[PDB]
């Protein structure tokens, strides 16, 4: 937002916002990263249920 | 005991569904604050469609000092609307979250 | 409007600042054209994602509809030994 004007606005809403920016990025990070490993449980146990089978 | 907790069941498969749409009725609202975009938001700061009336009406404060302020006016509101409209836009994530 | 942009802005020509005011609303849309397409990414980027939820889909059915393949074929060769007892019974009370 800030520098059009303001440049002294540019930490402020930077500091507002881009900290909930990188908080909800780092939430990006982990969910995907848990995602990929609840997929992965997915995976085997689709092959367990072959296997057993 | 088996009745016990299927009798448990029913309230927690509730409780998930009615959370399911105080859940989306968030993401609509948060949607409207979606709507608009990175460079919307950027064509907003330019006052364009009255810049140029901008300095129509303020012809003769090329001598003033203060026909820059009457520049700054306007862009020191609108950048404090759009901070309020996300500011909203934090608690209403917040309460998602 | 251009024509306009130099109806209005006829005393201005000893200005440079005309020119702004030429300069003005192309600022403007060239940014707005921008955000119509910046909304167009984040819907393609969705459809490019819902299109492949329906690829892993067709993939997850025919993977599965190869599985009762499997058990089709086997059933019907089940029920083929079923049939070799009711003939057996025709045979042997007959040879009986």
């Amino acid at each position: 937002s800030g520098m059009v004007g303001g440049i002294i606005s540019w930490a402020i809403t930077g500091g507002i916002f881009g900290d909930k920016a990188e908080k909800a990025r780092k939430q990006k990070n982990k969910l995907i990263d848990e995602v990929k490993d609840l997929q992965s449980q997915v995976k085997d146990k689709s092959a367990l249920q072959t296997s057993v089978q | 005991q088996k009745t016990e907790l299927q009798s448990d069941i029913d309230p927690k498969t509730e409780k998930r569904n009615k959370l399911d749409a105080d859940r989306e009725k968030i993401i609509e609202s948060q949607d409207v604050i979606r709507q608009n975009n990175i460079a919307d938001m950027f064509k907003d700061f330019i006052p364009s469609a009255k810049d140029i009336d901008g300095l129509d009406f303020t012809q003769p404060k090329k001598e003033a000092i203060k026909q820059a302020i009457k520049q700054g006016a306007e862009i020191a509101r609108k950048i404090l609307g759009k901070v309020s409209e996300g500011l909203k836009y934090i608690d209403l994530a917040d309460a998602r979250m | 409007k251009d024509i306009d942009g130099l109806d209005f802005t006829q005393p201005k020509k000893e200005a440079i600042k005309q020119a702004i005011k030429q300069g003005a609303e192309i600022a403007r849309k060239i940014l707005g054209k921008v955000s119509e397409g910046l909304k167009y990414i984040d819907l393609a980027d969705a459809r490019m994602k819902l299109s492949d939820q329906i690829d892993q889909l067709i993939t997850e059915t025919d993977e599965l509809k190869a599985k009762i393949r499997e058990v089709e074929l086997r059933l019907s060769g089940l029920k083929d030994v079923m049939q070799i007892d009711t003939e057996r019974t025709t045979l042997l009370t007959e040879a009986v």
